[PDB]
């Protein structure tokens, strides 16, 4: 198993780096005492994958040195530990260079290409040829899947097909690395809904691709017909591409990307077209769901994948392991299914059969075994309390002072393919770069956005890598955009923008609606500028520097003070001023301010506020955002 | 001989194609073949000529200034205006065809149409009201083009069936085009004429073929017809409307179809596919082709 | 086979609201055209109205309602003889309302006192304003010939029915009284004559 070896001793090549600004520490270990890993840490293969990947306080250096103080299957737990521990550490320890990579991206990256260069080798001069290849998995139709919803156990199908289908592309990566005898390093990283892989240019490589490109679109179209259908695409690609060399790691992106563009554009086969219109009966009763009558159908107007998929949503937040294996409630490729049960239901489900792999949702335990860490932003403030578990989002319409409203946010990162290709500059750009950023992107998204939310009555439809659906009480909704866009904004450090829309509707309005509604908001406050957030009306479209301090902060804080003889009648006859607009009714106002018995300093501010016309706008939004919170 | 008819809707259409819901500004060619099959039948006409010789095509958008066309699916060469952008003038076509348009003009193309905008209509059933329950709300999808815009089509077929498509149309001003008629939908005026500007850009001799219609060929001609080709699968389905079909309404066969503007470089003809299932009459489904020659 | 076309205008007779968010604005406004923004009468509140009016009268599960406004029922599947198409704001109307400074919609306010408390609570419900002329046409498809002057008295009952009943919105409450005119009932496809044909 020379292979095993070398990913260990690949992974841990620069684990004497930390003791040395704290090969003889792996030496201290009997079970990593191996031949391979202590060789490669201080073979061949080794330097070389480093040299292609290459192309703050001593106690607490000690201190991570003593909590680090190697059979089959168990490189995962390997893995999940160096992410969870070298992610702060710098890859270069003192250098000229800036130190973009981390010492997990690195060994990670360098255990990847490691693997590549031992498969090809097993099939400077050497950087030249054509070894390895940039894959990318990218489903289609993946919005269509999770907003075509019956509206009886919409909400539900909304949490769990996002999910649902985030869980899937992680299967279809994980079944591709089983079927190339690599690791979960092999893979670049995945966006949401898009998987980039980095894998050996082999004939057997090749083969395997086409084999499992095959076989999930025969899976696919069995399943859900022209809903879902995954492309795989791949480019070779030389040592010298990989290290930025000539200028050809952007070029790389962009070929594979418009290779996977036109790999959509011709999807089916021959044959599958012929199975596909050769239906032999039509079928009466349908979902009500996907509207699919091919499949049979329950009692209850609700397809099996349906079905499955509601299960999983109930299930969901109430556990943390998802199994995939022969005995579960959703589909899953390879004849799989997909489980979402107890640590004890884990264990059974791992005992009872082999080949059943378990993903643990959000937690940095690595001791556990045969685990992957996946991430996922499941923040539902109804299920903190079993009660409000019960009600649902009603809860979060319950509200005891406030219209008692339901917000929808539909957030999206601006421009970040141009970033990702554009943005990083020419002599910075490699693949280490591009996996940190989008880790990073991930952490935030799937697990920094229920910290963010934490405390709030927001319940996160699906997180993805760029999407970001939200749902709770208005005035909660537009807090946490807010709190949200400014931890975004440091966490950045600028470069990066989301543009946003909040939709405020009733209780019982349908999810469709307001999914359709805020969405079409959304797309208004992209526009040209972008870094926009469309509140309520369509027609009125702000800035985050807008909403956040001229329209809340300046305005609407100070109403709320003065507020609190001054009653409502005097807000709405104000409103019915400013929203007349005439300049008679600024003079009409000027009398009424006059007449309020309000202080002069806020007296001449509204004045002044009124006689502009951005902060007209500003003025209303503020007094309608006031009169909305003080109701009864 | 090729036929404009341009169809000006007064009241807002539905052209679902999924749901009640949503709303198409559009229809494939298949919807308008199956109204037309109807109409005739409603009239007592003859089917000879619609199911022989009848190749037509999809409703595509008119506006004041010029008429659109399908977008063809060839490679570009950022992409996601071009993604976006569904229906090219027929003056940009060549250029679009040659590449000449950049991102910014696909934007600039898509804005420039204007055919009308979509919103939602929510009715009620109050009939369970007296019956001790209560009323159940839905939604239809409306989308209600501009004054200056409307709907075209052309096709092309013998002089007799030139005449019977005129009085079908005719028939078909008031009988509604779309779905949910009879509720207030549906209803246009047609007006039924001939184009040079068609018929010039129609005949030409390029190296490529897009489609104008939601086709499909048969066995064979689909086996020497998928080479390097670029597509797109449009799911036709549905249930049957008809009174002499069964007791009750059922779905019929689920049809996959190309949609128009679809680059095949064999050009392959259609048939209407039947998707009757076990049923008293057979209830037809255009996929006939309606080929645009053109040059990359 | 024959169609026959009837058009006319509706006269709004009380503030019509067909029905159809932001604090202290319409709470209820009417159905109005996207790109027009002229209230509307969509054609399901006049059919549904006439269905519902001739089920008073003859009684739903009658045939003659059930031959007239559709069915979709098991065996039973009969199409829609009356087809109504939405009711637009006339532009001889148009004209009238643009002289006067006067606006197409008036924003009628309300309330409800309750009876415990006693507290009104207002609403603000759009009506389109009295004198505005809705131009209505109505499609009759002539399934059956010999069925025709039948049809023909069930549609002037129910119009005769709906003169003194409300359109849209509460009635009860005093909106959405209106009053047809019939310009024609001229036959538009077929040769069936329909002259002798009357609505009111
Ligand atoms: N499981 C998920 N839940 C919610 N959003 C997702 C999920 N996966 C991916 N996304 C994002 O949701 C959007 C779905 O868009 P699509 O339905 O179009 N599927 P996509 O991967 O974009 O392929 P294309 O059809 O555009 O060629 C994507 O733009 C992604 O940004
Ligand atoms: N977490 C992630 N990590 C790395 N890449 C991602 C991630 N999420 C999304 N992506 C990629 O980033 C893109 C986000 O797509 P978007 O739907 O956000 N549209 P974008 O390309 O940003 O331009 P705009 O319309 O916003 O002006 C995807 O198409 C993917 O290519
Ligand atoms: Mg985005
Ligand atoms: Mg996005």
């Amino acid at each position: 198993n020379k292979k095993l070896e070398l990913m260990y001793g690949s992974l841990l090549h620069d684990i004497g780096k930390i003791v040395y600004r704290s090969s003889q520490f792996l030496n201290k270990f009997k079970p990593f005492q191996l031949s391979g890993i202590v060789d490669s840490v201080s073979a061949y293969i080794t330097y070389i994958a480093d040299n292609i990947a290459s192309g703050y306080t001593s106690s607490q250096y000690a201190a991570l040195v003593n909590k680090m103080t190697v059979g089959p299957d168990s490189f995962s737990s390997l893995l999940q530990w160096t992410e969870s521990l070298w992610s702060y550490i710098p890859s270069s320890t003192d250098t000229n260079q800036v130190m973009d990579v981390s010492l997990y991206d690195h060994s990670k990256i360098t255990c990847a290409i490691a693997s590549c260069i031992y498969d090809y080798l097993t099939e400077k001069q050497f950087y030249q040829e054509d070894v390895f290849l940039l894959v990318s998995l990218d489903m289609s139709g993946i919005q269509d899947f999770i907003y075509n919803i019956s509206g009886s156990k919409a909400l539900k199908s909304l949490r769990s097909r996002s999910f649902y289908l985030e869980t899937m592309l992680e299967s279809l990566v994980d079944d591709l690395l089983s079927d190339l005898e690599l690791s979960r390093a092999n893979l670049l990283y995945t966006g949401g809904g898009h998987a980039y892989l980095l894998l050996p240019n082999t004939e057997r490589a090749r083969d395997v691709l086409a084999s499992f490109e095959g076989e999930m679109k025969e899976w696919f179209i069995k399943i859900f017909k022209t809903d879902l259908s995954v492309a795989i695409a791949y480019k070779a690609c030389t040592g010298e591409d990989l290290m930025n060399s000539n200028g050809t790691y952007s070029d790389l992106w962009q070929t594979v990307s418009r290779k996977l563009s036109d790999k959509k554009a011709h999807k089916y086969s021959l044959n599958e077209i012929k199975l596909f219109n050769s239906t032999i009966h039509a079928g009466t009763q349908e979902c009500k769901e996907c509207l699919r009558s091919d499949i049979d159908i329950s009692e209850d107007s609700l397809c099996k994948i349906c079905e499955g998929i509601i299960a999983i949503s109930n299930d969901l937040r109430d556990y943390s392991f998802f199994v995939v294996s022969p005995e579960g409630k959703v589909p899953l490729p390879r004849n799989r299914y997909l489980s979402v049960e107890n640590q004890d239901g884990a264990e059974r489900k791992i005992k009872m059969n082999k080949e059943t792999r378990i993903y643990s949702k959000n937690q940095p335990f690595v001791g556990k075994q045969l685990v992957t860490n996946l991430w996922m932003c499941d923040y539902d403030f109804s299920t903190l309390n079993p009660e409000t578990k019960k009600q649902g989002i009603a809860s979060y319409v319950n509200r005891e002072v406030g219209i008692p409203r339901l917000g929808v946010l539909r957030a999206d990162i601006d421009n970040l393919g141009t970033t990702f290709i554009k943005g990083i500059p020419e002599q910075y750009r490699s693949i280490s770069r591009t996996a940190t950023l989008s880790r990073q992107l991930s952490m935030f998204f799937k697990f920094e956005l229920s910290n963010i939310l934490k405390g709030a009555r927001i319940s996160v439809i699906y997180s993805g890598g760029d999407d970001l659906f939200l749902i709770g009480a208005w005035d909660d909704v537009i807090s946490k955009a807010l709190v949200l866009r400014k931890a975004f904004t440091r966490f950045s450090a600028g470069k990066l923008t989301f543009s946003a829309g909040i939709g405020m509707y009733p209780v019982k309005y349908p999810i469709s609606k307001m999914a359709s509604e805020t969405g079409v908001l959304e797309d208004l406050a992209k526009r040209g500028e972008k870094n926009q957030v469309a509140l309520w009306n369509d027609s009125k479209v702000f800035g985050w520097s807008q909403l956040e301090e001229q329209i809340l902060k300046e305005k609407m804080i100070p109403l709320q003070e003065a507020l609190t003889e001054h009653g409502k009648s005097f807000l709405y006859k104000m409103l019915e001023l400013l929203r007349n607009e005439d300049q008679i009714n600024i003079a009409r106002l000027a009398y009424l301010l006059a007449r309020s018995s309000l202080s002069e300093e806020l007296t001449q501010s509204i004045f002044a506020w009124s006689q502009n016309k951005q902060q007209k706008v500003e003025l209303i939004t503020a007094i309608e955002y006031l009169v909305y919170q003080i109701r009864e | 001989v090729v036929k404009l008819v341009k169809l000006t809707f007064k009241s807002p259409v539905h052209f679902g194609m999924k749901r009640l819901s949503d709303s198409n500004h559009t229809i494939a060619a298949d919807t308008l073949f199956s109204a037309l099959i109807i109409e005739a039948l409603q009239q007592q006409l003859e089917l000879s000529h619609l199911l022989n010789n009848l190749v037509i095509t999809d409703l595509f958008p008119y506006n004041k200034t010029s008429y659109f066309l399908p977008k063809p699916l060839i490679r570009i060469e950022g992409y996601k205006a071009f993604k976006k952008l569904t229906y090219i003038p027929v003056e940009n076509y060549s250029e679009y065809l040659r590449g000449e348009i950049d991102s910014l003009e696909a934007s600039k193309i898509a804005e420039s149409l204007n055919l009308g905008k979509a919103s939602l209509s929510t009715k009620v059933s109050l009939q369970a009201v007296d019956h001790n329950g209560e009323s159940e709300p839905y939604s239809v999808g409306n989308f209600t083009f501009y004054p200056e815009s409307g709907l075209y089509f052309l096709a092309k077929g013998n002089a007799d069936t030139i005449g019977q498509l005129e009085i079908l149309m005719h028939a078909l001003q008031y009988s509604g085009i779309g779905g949910k008629r009879s509720a207030g939908y549906g209803q246009f005026r047609c007006t039924i004429e001939d184009s040079g500007k068609f018929d010039s850009l129609l005949s030409q001799t390029g190296n490529i073929a897009i489609l104008l219609s939601s086709a499909m060929a048969s066995d064979e001609e689909l086996v020497d017809c998928l080479e390097d080709a670029r597509y797109l699968l449009k799911k036709r389905t549905g249930f049957v409307q008809s009174k002499t079909y069964a007791d009750q309404l059922v779905k019929k066969k689920d049809f996959y179809a190309f949609s128009a503007g679809s680059t095949f470089y064999q050009k392959f003809n259609g048939k209407i596919f039947d998707v009757s299932d076990n049923g008293r009459h057979s209830v037809y489904r255009y996929a006939k082709a309606f080929w645009l020659e053109g040059k990359i | 086979y024959s169609k026959i076309r009837i058009v006319g205008k509706i006269d709004v007779l009380t503030g019509l609201h067909i029905g159809g968010s932001m604090i202290g604005a319409i709470a209820s406004p009417v159905v109005r055209d996207p790109y027009s923004r002229l209230p509307i009468i969509p054609g399901s509140s006049i059919k549904g109205k006439m269905r519902s009016l001739l089920a008073k009268h003859i009684g739903q599960d009658a045939p003659e309602i059930l031959r007239l406004f559709g069915s979709s029922q098991k065996g039973a599947i009969q199409s829609s003889r009356l087809q109504i198409s939405d009711a637009f704001f006339s532009k001889a109307s148009q004209e009238e309302f643009d002289k006067k400074d006067l606006a197409y919609t008036e924003t009628k306010f309300e309330n409800t006192i309750s009876r415990l408390t006693a507290v009104a609570n207002p609403r603000q419900i759009e009506r389109v304003t009295r004198g505005a002329s809705f131009d209505f046409h109505i499609i009759y498809n002539v399934e059956n010939i010999n069925e025709v002057m039948a049809d023909f008295e069930n549609i002037k009952t129910a119009i005769h029915l709906l003169e003194n009943d409300y359109l849209g919105g509460g009635g009860t409450r005093g909106n959405g009284r209106i009053r047809f005119v019939i310009d024609s009932i001229d036959t538009v496809v077929g040769d069936f004559d329909s002259s002798n044909l009357s609505i009111k």
